[PDB]
């Protein structure tokens, strides 16, 4: 990009100016929870009275008697996520260097044609 | 007089008859082991019950062995141990209630040698299904000569009970203490022959089994547990995969899409 407004919006997109929070709730009610519904969260001791949008569900079978785990505002850190990020960055770097090897070879290849042009012009000038 | 009957390899053996020196003194049955799947929320009172279940229980029989002499005593003990302990589970019932049988596995029980020729024993059979079932299925007629039915089996003394029907709407009486559900490893068979595309509806339960192909009178549709077949061929792909269940007491059944229906139910009663 060349203008300043696009750079400004890009820079605004490039940083996070709020604490990164992730909420997890153990729910044991009768009403089922879907992947789209937005609930109302009220929890006085933790100072919560808001609307929460579901982003992660770990449900059990209806006959399993177990609780449900529901997430909001992205997920906890975890290591396997970090390893996946590192692996995909490694793959991107590998494809980048594979492409740039061919690009450098072409730069060498593109040199010989211009060398020939210089030689032909030198002969013509003589 | 008390006695214990064991069904093993398709043969019924009386414990007293098999071993003349062994006589059953008394029988007893542990109460059903009810267990509610409790869920606790910290800060609140009590628990939130889930679905009530029944754990396996114990059927006990106090008996004694009276032998002629010491070698006879040892031989009888060894033979009793050989007879009682088998590789797989078998069936047992008692003279006191000869209409109800239990599928059981034996438990380790040691002879208590009181004298040189007499030994007390208290055999314990673990019943793992958590329930007792009738000796005969629903297909067996409710007649005196069948010698299968007894009092206390929840048989309705107000109307006839038959399990073969010729019409498209009827009632079927499940006399057991549990809702018959093949998903709970219950035994339940339906054999229906008719003409057309069938659809069975259990109105009281609200269930419906649907078959999406034409049927002729010569072809029998057999639903055993959770397998529907025609002429012993799996056709689960051509159904709605629904399964019917029998609630306690009367169930109203309606059959749609076929004529000259002949439907028979074959299931045992679940007691506790």
């Amino acid at each position: 990009i060349t203008n300043n407004d696009d750079l400004l919006i890009f820079a605004k997109k490039q940083i996070l100016d709020v604490p990164e929070t992730a909420l997890t709730i153990a729910y044991k009610g009768k009403e089922p929870v879907s992947e789209r519904d937005v609930w109302y969260f009220i929890h006085e001791p933790m100072g919560f009275e808001t609307e929460v949008k579901v982003t992660k569900i770990k449900s059990s079978h209806p006959w399993s008697k177990k609780f449900q785990e529901i997430g909001f505002s992205n997920s906890r850190r975890d290591m396997v996520r970090i390893q996946t990020q590192i692996a995909n960055q490694v793959k991107k770097a590998s494809v980048d260097t594979n492409k740039i090897n061919s690009f450098s070879s072409i730069a060498m290849n593109a040199y010989d044609s211009r060398i020939l042009t210089e030689v032909v012009g030198v002969v013509d000038g003589d | 007089m008390s006695d214990l009957f064991l069904e093993l390899n398709g043969k019924v053996h009386s414990l007293s008859e098999t071993f003349p020196g062994l006589s059953v003194q008394e029988v007893s049955r542990q109460s059903p082991q009810l267990s509610m799947e409790t869920a606790e929320i910290a800060g609140t009172d009590g628990v939130i019950p889930g679905m009530t279940q029944f754990k396996p229980f114990i059927f006990s029989a106090k008996c004694n062995l009276q032998a002629l002499d010491i070698p006879d005593y040892h031989l009888a003990v060894r033979e009793i141990y050989e007879f009682l302990f088998q590789r797989d589970s078998y069936y047992i019932w008692s003279d006191q209630m000869p209409g109800i049988r239990y599928e059981v596995h034996p438990k380790p029980v040691d002879f208590s040698r009181e004298s040189d020729r007499v030994g007390l024993l208290t055999i314990e059979f673990d019943v793992f299904k958590g329930y007792a079932e009738s000796r005969g299925t629903s297909l067996d007629p409710m007649t005196f000569e069948v010698d299968l039915w007894q009092m206390g089996m929840n048989l309705s003394n107000r109307d006839d009970l038959f399990y073969v029907f010729r019409e498209n709407t009827f009632r079927v009486y499940n006399a057991g203490s549990d809702r018959v559900n093949p998903l709970m490893r219950h035994e339940l068979d339906i054999a229906m022959t008719a003409n057309g595309t069938p659809t069975i509806h259990n109105l009281t339960t609200g269930e419906s089994f649907e078959y999406r192909k034409e049927l002729q009178k010569t072809d029998v549709l057999l639903l055993n547990n959770i397998y529907p077949l025609v002429n012993n061929r799996r056709v689960g792909k051509d159904t709605n995969h629904g399964i019917i269940t029998l609630e306690k007491g009367w169930n109203d059944f309606e059959i749609k899409g076929v004529t000259d229906v002949t439907i028979a139910f074959n299931f045992p009663f679940i007691y506790r």
